[PDB]
């Protein structure tokens, strides 16, 4: 009831503002006006050719790191159990393994960007 | 009148975002011995309206190499999510009393990067693609610590519902319990909002305008809407989390005033740091976190995991 | 109407699946999976589960962001394709969309389709159970028992993640 | 006559290293940077009211 | 009456345009230094509504400050093309106005007007930051005197 | 045997068909694989939430856990095919045929 | 001391963030076993009633089970009230 | 000389004030003065539904105490 009514309100307000922005100002367009901006002079020509990203290792291990937080997040409800010893051991196990993963990456170049 | 509440959570927020530009150009200018906007009416109280009028009547050119569809869907995505993430905030009584408000806001904050992503890629520019990739790296790095710090801080809350934070900080601000994490958290709020000294996605000095470089008139004003609404919402979330305030159940206006004042102070500190630092260099803001923020926040996560157990202070979930 | 809700969200789920299963440019496929994951989180939310849907949301947005970051870096072309640019991707999109159209057509009138499994499609509200969760959400206590009951799952998942980082290191070493 | 602008080796006494670590963890020179700009905001602006006020010639 | 309504709309739109003139960071030579000094605290462009902004897509007025040479003129013309309309060109300094000191050189455009339509000619070598502020205010009054919707009503 | 299950199963079927058919790229097939994973998660979550199998709600979380790991390994494989090949297309990956 | 103290001091000099993180982690690992309140925490989690204490059939013998909530025999949590 | 800055926050404060009060007042207006009852768990929702049933007029906020029973 409430949440999608909200979401709809935001999206229609945004689409409207786009509509007034794009139909009212009486644009006058020509080819050189929409030409790509390359600090003045005409671009060499690319903007879709492969763009090397040297943190590719870092970028991908972000996926595993952010994945572990899925295991981590049930903790506020996990603390309220009758087996606090096992819960504490397992939570520290997750955190220690993440520390070990980060340390292994740090020592074996890893987080350092490629050149 | 639920529609009334929804409109009352949008128009005032947009007006506050508009006046955020004026207070920024005044506070910053007074840092730099200038005076800031002063001509339009009294004390520049009409500048937000003036440039609002300009940006929606100036010609919104579409580049010949653009991808029309995503070039248009990105501003809508940005503004819609920036406005939506205001609904679960426990301003006296939250509009949408969700049981998982923190997780919801994390999800929408992670989604907000996709506006930058699609706007940068669809614009077909070297600078825009560069800025999009810098945004990729920045938001992933800082999102990891965002999630971990949120878990660590909320371990004392007992759940993820935003309203109970008010109950949690009934007698003491949470910052007195987790001041280290708070520092890191503040820095993360600086970076996820893509502000200084981590505003490398725009990089006015080195990337001209970053991912807004081919965005003109209305869509540009709209991306600015998203950015400033995110600034204010992040400062509001930080105020809700750490700097709690007294809440009389009979007069919620007192909590409204206190919360608004705390958000204003946090935003003013945002503009303060924006005008007092050089700018980070890409990898540094990554090497800052993956090598200094991440280990410290992991250690603090273990500490706050153990802390309720060692002191028999596990907060209730209900 | 609000009677079904889950039905319509499932159709958007399938449409998003068709979008990225048609082999478009990987950015467009990522967008299609994004909408599919969002509406799937909506379905899980509407089916009495809150944590699971938001977890899908967060995790899949992280994964798809990294997929984008790699796509414009490694798996790009001088001429990125659209769902209407090439005739092959257009054919795949057409096949998927008309297919699911006729599946839901055969579904929501007869409501007794046999396809693979017997599908009596009266309404998803029907299968819901009249129960009482008291003062604890069942899903919260369910995924909160991982640290108390599923210790073996904890061990195997942590070991798998650590060795996954190790292999992500070794594969990408490049001599 | 010449001076070495950057030829200062930091002391390695336990107090010195504790202070350096405190400055690193508890950002100290960063707080000084904040304080300088706070001090100048509270200062008087230098802008003149053109065209009602004209710069000296 | 319709004339009054379009008049008021003209005043509103012209006021917005003149009160939020966003210039471009296109300093070329010594005329840029004064272009900075009026951005300096003493004169402070910011109080007049004018804030510097690169990326021509989001700028209105171009202050051509400095000598415009042959090697740069194509870049200036192209960059002027990127500006979405309405656009204004303010010419700072004698060099950008008509040639200045190097008017008889081999690689200097004898006036920025030969490449873009210059809207305000600010004289000086270099013009005093007060003089450039005066030129900007003159451009502001120019925008104030626009009659777009009036002409549309009398199409 | 209820209705929503039909839609999720059908979505998984199209994702299985999409994975088993390549056109040009390697990223698209990986995306189709993670779509298969998404359909699996939604299906299993529906099943266990419906049956009130409270102890089994961790199962979709472990599903996603290994999901991300496989996606990561596959895209590292794509990194290497790009490093030794410049691009990621599969039809030019033929050096092992003989 | 000697090598160990010099290494600790050099680590404090060079990388204080790592030193702080390792110290906090070790503390958070080894203190909880030593602290006596841990058991208390468990008892608190056992004290909080989520499900109804379903009554059992009184076929006589059992003395400990109360016949009324106000009756003295049975488990009590005055310790939690005091603590 | 920063008091000229102060109006910018002032009106903005009013802006940030407007939702926080309005929602609260709305929650009081649409629920008969009292705070909006929040159902974070199924028990609270069951209580709200039984309130809606007992009220007879199909609004949960309308409460009946001793006068309703004999
Ligand atoms: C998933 C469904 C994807 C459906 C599809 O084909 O989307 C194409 C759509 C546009 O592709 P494009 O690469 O921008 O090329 C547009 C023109 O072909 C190239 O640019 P253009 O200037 O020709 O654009 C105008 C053009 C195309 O229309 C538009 O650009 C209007 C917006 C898209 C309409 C479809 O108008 C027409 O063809 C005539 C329309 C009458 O691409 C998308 O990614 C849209 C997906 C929307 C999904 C739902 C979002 C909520
Ligand atoms: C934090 C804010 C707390 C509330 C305002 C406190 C305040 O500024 O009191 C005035 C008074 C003087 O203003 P200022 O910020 O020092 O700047 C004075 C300059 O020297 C410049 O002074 P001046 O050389 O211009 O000579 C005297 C000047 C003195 O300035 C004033 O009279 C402005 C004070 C408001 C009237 O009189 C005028 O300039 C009158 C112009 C008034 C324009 C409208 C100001 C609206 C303020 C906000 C109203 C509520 C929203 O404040 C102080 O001396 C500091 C008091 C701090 C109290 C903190 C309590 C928490
Ligand atoms: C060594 O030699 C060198 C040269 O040698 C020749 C050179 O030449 C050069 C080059 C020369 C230069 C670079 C020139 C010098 C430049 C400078 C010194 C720079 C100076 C800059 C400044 C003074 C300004 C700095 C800016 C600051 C401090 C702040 C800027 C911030 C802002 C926010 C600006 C405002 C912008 C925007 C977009 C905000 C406005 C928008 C809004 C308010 C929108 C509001 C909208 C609404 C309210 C909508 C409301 C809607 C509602 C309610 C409903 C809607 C719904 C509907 C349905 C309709 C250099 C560098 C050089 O080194
Ligand atoms: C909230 C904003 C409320 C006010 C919105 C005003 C929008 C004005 C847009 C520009 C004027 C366009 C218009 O109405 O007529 C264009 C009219 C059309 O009349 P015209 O025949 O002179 O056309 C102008 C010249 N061409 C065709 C080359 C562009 O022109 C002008 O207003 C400018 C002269
Ligand atoms: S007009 Fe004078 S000050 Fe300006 S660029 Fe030419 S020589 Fe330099």
């Amino acid at each position: 009831m409430n949440i999608m009514l909200t979401l709809l309100t935001n999206v229609t307000l945004a689409s409207l503002l786009v509509l007034i922005a794009f139909w009212l100002p009486q644009l006058n367009a020509y080819s050189e006006k929409t030409s790509p901006y390359e600090c003045g002079f005409d671009p060499m020509g690319s903007a879709r050719l492969p763009f090397s990203m040297k943190f590719f290792l870092v970028a991908i291990t972000f996926l595993l790191f952010d994945l572990e937080i899925a295991l981590l997040l049930p903790l506020p409800w996990a603390s309220q159990t009758n087996n606090l010893k096992t819960m504490l051991t397992m939570a520290l196990f997750l955190l220690i393994l993440l520390a070990a993963s980060l340390a292994y990456e740090w020592t074996q170049k890893g987080l350092e960007w490629a050149e | 009148m639920f529609m009334i509440n929804i409109l009352s959570l949008i128009i005032p927020i947009l007006l506050a975002v508009a006046f955020l530009t004026l207070v920024e150009r005044k506070v910053l200018g007074y840092m730099q011995l200038r005076k800031g906007p002063n001509v339009v009416g009294p004390y520049g109280l009409l500048q937000p309206i003036a440039d609002a009028l300009k940006l929606v009547t100036k010609e919104p050119l579409r580049p010949g190499t653009s991808s029309i569809s995503m070039f248009i869907i990105a501003p809508i995505l940005g503004l819609s999510l920036a406005l939506t993430m205001w609904v679960p905030l426990p301003m006296p009584y939250p509009l949408i009393n969700m049981n998982l408000g923190v997780l919801f806001m994390l999800a929408m904050s992670s989604l907000a990067v996709y506006s930058i992503l699609w706007s940068g890629w669809a614009s077909n520019s070297k600078y825009a693609l560069i800025g999009a990739l810098r945004a990729v790296a920045q938001t992933i790095s800082y999102e990891v610590t965002l999630a971990i710090i949120l878990l660590s801080v909320l371990l004392m809350n007992g759940s993820y519902t935003l309203s109970t934070l008010i109950t949690t900080q009934e007698h003491i601000w949470m910052i007195f319990t987790s001041w280290p994490l708070a520092m890191m958290w503040f820095i993360s709020t600086l970076a996820e909002t893509n502000r200084a000294p981590f505003d490398l996605t725009e990089g006015e000095s080195e990337l001209v305008s970053g991912f807004n470089v081919e965005y003109a008139a209305g869509p540009f004003a709209m991306f600015f809407m998203a950015e400033y609404a995110n600034i204010i919402m992040m400062n509001a979330f930080t105020a809700i989390l750490f700097l709690g305030a007294s809440h009389d159940p009979h007069t919620p206006e007192l909590y409204t005033i206190n919360f608004v004042l705390k958000t204003l102070a946090l935003t003013i500190t945002f503009l303060w740091i924006r005008a007092s630092y050089p700018r980070f260099r890409y990898d540094q803001l990554m090497h800052l976190l993956w090598k200094s923020f991440l280990p410290l926040t992991l250690a603090l996560c273990m500490w706050h995991i153990s802390l309720p157990i060692m002191t028999a202070s596990i907060p209730p979930q209900s | 109407m609000t009677m079904y809700i889950a039905f319509i969200l499932s159709t958007i789920f399938v449409i998003g699946f068709v979008g990225f299963s048609s082999k478009p440019s990987p950015i467009y496929g990522g967008l299609g999976l994004i909408v599919s994951g969002g509406v799937g989180c909506g379905i899980v939310l509407n089916f009495g589960g809150s944590f699971l849907g938001l977890m899908v949301f967060l995790i899949y947005l992280g994964g798809m962001l990294v997929v984008f970051g790699y796509t414009t870096a490694m798996a790009t072309e001088m001429y990125p394709e659209v769902w209407v640019s090439n005739k092959t991707v257009f054919g795949a999109f057409v096949s998927g969309l008309m297919m699911e159209f006729c599946m839901v057509y055969y579904a929501l009138k007869e409501e007794e389709v046999e396809i693979i499994f017997k599908f009596n499609g009266l309404g998803d509200w029907v299968i819901y159970d009249t129960g009482d969760s008291g003062f604890f959400s069942e899903e919260a206590m369910g995924i909160a028992a991982l640290y108390s009951y599923g210790t073996w799952l904890v061990i195997v998942t942590g070991w798998s993640l650590l060795i996954g980082v190790v292999v992500i290191m070794e594969i990408t070493r490049g001599n | 006559t010449y001076k070495f602008v950057n030829m200062r080796e930091p002391s390695m006494d336990m107090k010195s290293v504790t202070d350096r670590a405190a400055q690193t963890l508890l950002w100290t020179e960063l707080v000084r940077g904040l304080g300088m700009t706070l001090s100048y905001l509270f200062r008087e602006p230098a802008t003149i009211n053109y065209p009602f006020e004209k710069g000296p010639l | 009456r319709g004339e009054y309504v379009v008049a008021k709309l003209d005043d509103l739109v012209n006021w917005a345009r003149r009160s939020s003139l966003w210039p471009m960071t296109f300093g070329l030579a010594c005329c840029a230094v004064e272009m900075m000094h009026m951005a300096a605290p003493r004169y402070d462009m910011d109080r007049f509504g004018v804030v510097f902004r690169a990326s021509p897509r989001q700028s209105d007025v171009m202050i051509v400050a400095g000598t415009l040479t042959n090697k740069m003129a194509p870049a200036l013309r192209k960059v002027y093309d990127q500006m979405p309309e309405p656009r204004y060109v303010v010419s700072m300094g004698s060099c950008a106005n008509g040639g200045g000191y190097y008017h008889y050189s081999y690689s200097v455009v004898r006036g920025c007007d030969r490449i873009v339509p210059v809207d305000i000619y600010v004289p000086g070598c270099p013009p005093t930051a007060e003089a450039l502020l005066y030129g900007i205010l003159q451009l502001q009054r120019k925008i104030k005197r626009e009659k777009r919707l009036r002409i549309w009503y009398r199409r | 045997m209820p209705l929503v299950y039909m839609n999720i199963i059908m979505a998984f079927a199209i994702a299985l068909a999409g994975l088993l058919m390549y056109r040009s790229h390697l990223m698209s097939s990986l995306l189709c694989l993670e779509g298969m994973m998404l359909s699996l998660f939604i299906m299993s979550t529906l099943i266990i939430l419906n049956t009130h199998f409270t102890l089994a709600n961790m199962m979709p979380i472990i599903l996603l856990v290994f999901a991300a790991c496989e996606a990561a390994l596959g895209l590292s494989l794509l990194v290497m095919v790009s490093n030794t090949y410049g691009t990621d297309y599969v039809q030019n990956l033929n050096l092992l045929q003989c | 001391a000697g090598r160990i103290a010099s290494f600790l001091k050099n680590a404090w000099a060079k990388e204080p963030v790592l030193v702080a993180s390792f110290a906090i982690g070790g503390l958070a690992i080894i203190l909880p076993s030593l602290s006596p309140y841990t058991n208390y925490a468990i008892r608190i989690n056992r004290a909080t009633p989520y499900n109804y204490p379903v009554p059992l059939r009184d076929d006589g013998n059992m003395p400990d089970v109360p016949s009324h909530p106000q009756d003295p025999q049975g488990p009590s949590l005055e310790w939690l009230k005091n603590l | 000389m920063w008091f000229e800055i102060l109006p910018g926050i002032a009106v903005m404060a009013a802006c940030l004030f407007i939702p926080g009060m309005a929602t609260a007042h709305i929650h009081k207006f649409t629920n008969g003065g009292k705070e909006k009852r929040v159902a974070h768990f199924s028990y609270q929702w069951n209580l709200m539904e039984r309130d809606r049933c007992i009220s007879g007029v199909n609004r949960y906020h309308v409460t009946k105490g001793l006068e309703n029973i004999d």
